[PDB]
């Protein structure tokens, strides 16, 4: 329930090279064990695993790394059985990182 | 029934004990016959006998069939189901099965 | 429903049974307690208009009843009380009372 | 079974900043695929899995970097059905770590 995108505030300590973060609730299924939601560019999907069950609890999925452009990610819900739940599709313009790293050396 | 179904297995999605299981062995059955009949479950969606509320004398074990199913608006993970046990002014309940293994353990 | 219990078990539980009234030979009328007693049994099942046949208790001889259920109350001498150690899920209340008629129906 | 509490020895090569380290035996029930202790401390809980089944080889848990004080551990067992067994509690007045680390610069 609700896949939204989030991107990072301006300034911020830490998070240096990070873009928004994807977010999004619980499925109401109880017998969920993990979510597998597939990036665009990347070939293997981000493996988010359910370990703590509270249906009013936002789960997160952090981007760092990846270059501003198309982006569309497609989550779904995974159960004990193996099953797979519809995909939720979201293309977000992913913005580019708004906090650098220090100038070395 | 529907309703209690989403938070269930795959398996035993729509089933129910059978409220008897021995009945009665005489010269109208065969050993054969007779102990092949005797089920423990049966499926909710095509048994209209499994709906039929029970009389019990004495102790004894029976499986609730399901009235209500409903879960809390902000708890949505909170989950009232009410089941019917018997029938007619009962002593009470002396244990519960919660799956397999009833509360009072032997 | 959390991350340890994440499907409704099969719930079952074992009741009491229904009250049923047990007449005396004075006239006094007894229904508090279910009863183990075959004939009682029947006799609830018998008068019952809601399950079962409606036969009102006109139809019925009281004493000749009362006189046939001691012939069901008769003490079995064969076992011993302490034998049973599920006593109170086998219908009975006190293990030190008698309870050991000689035949007794769940 | 046999959930214990093993506190760290007092000086050792390496081990820096290790609290004592958890000791259990495996579950009797042979389709368990991993544990989830829950420290109190620690929101998510940590997932042991059991990758070797030999009944009489005690699994361990190591603490690095918490606190003395009153913790509680809660142990079960995860079926591949995922069925949880009843959980183990034990609270032990968690040590301070005995292994520091060397004085830097």
């Amino acid at each position: 329930r609700d896949f939204k995108y989030t991107p990072t505030p301006g300034g911020v300590v830490g998070a240096i090279g990070k873009n928004g973060e994807l977010s999004w609730l619980p499925s109401l299924t109880n017998n969920v064990v993990y979510y597998s939601i597939a990036h665009s560019g990347h070939v293997n999907p981000y493996i988010v695993q359910q370990l703590e069950n509270n249906p009013n609890e936002r789960m997160i999925q952090e981007i760092i790394g990846e270059p501003a452009g198309l982006a569309i990610f497609e989550l779904r819900a995974v159960d004990i059985n193996g099953r797979r739940s519809s995909p939720v599709t979201l293309s977000v313009d992913l913005n580019s990182a708004k906090n650098l790293s220090v100038v070395s050396n | 029934t529907t309703i209690l179904a989403k938070y269930q297995v795959k398996e035993e999605r729509y089933k129910l004990q059978s409220k008897k299981k021995l009945f009665g062995l005489s010269r109208s059955y065969s050993l054969k016959k007779y102990y092949e009949t005797v089920t423990k479950e049966v499926d909710l969606d095509f048994n209209l006998a499994a709906k039929f509320i029970p009389v019990v004398y004495g102790v004894q074990k029976i499986p609730g069939i399901p009235i209500f199913a409903d879960t809390e608006l902000n708890n949505p993970n909170i989950v009232y189901v009410v089941y019917a046990f018997a029938e007619g002014e009962i002593d009470g309940f002396l244990d519960f099965y919660i799956g397999d293994s009833p509360m009072i353990c032997f | 429903i959390n991350e340890n219990r994440t499907e409704i078990p099969e719930i079952s539980a074992e009741v009491q049974g229904k009250k049923v009234k047990v007449y005396n030979s004075d006239g006094t009328i007894k229904a508090d307690k279910t009863s183990l007693n075959g004939i009682w049994q029947l006799m609830d099942y018998l008068t019952s208009d809601r399950y079962g046949a409606d036969i009102t208790l006109d139809q019925f001889p009281l004493q000749k009843v009362i006189s046939e259920a001691k012939i069901l109350d008769i003490i079995d001498e064969s076992y011993q009380t302490s034998w049973q150690p599920y006593w109170r899920y086998v219908g009975w209340n006190d293990p030190l009372s008698e309870n050991r008629q000689i035949v007794q129906l769940n």
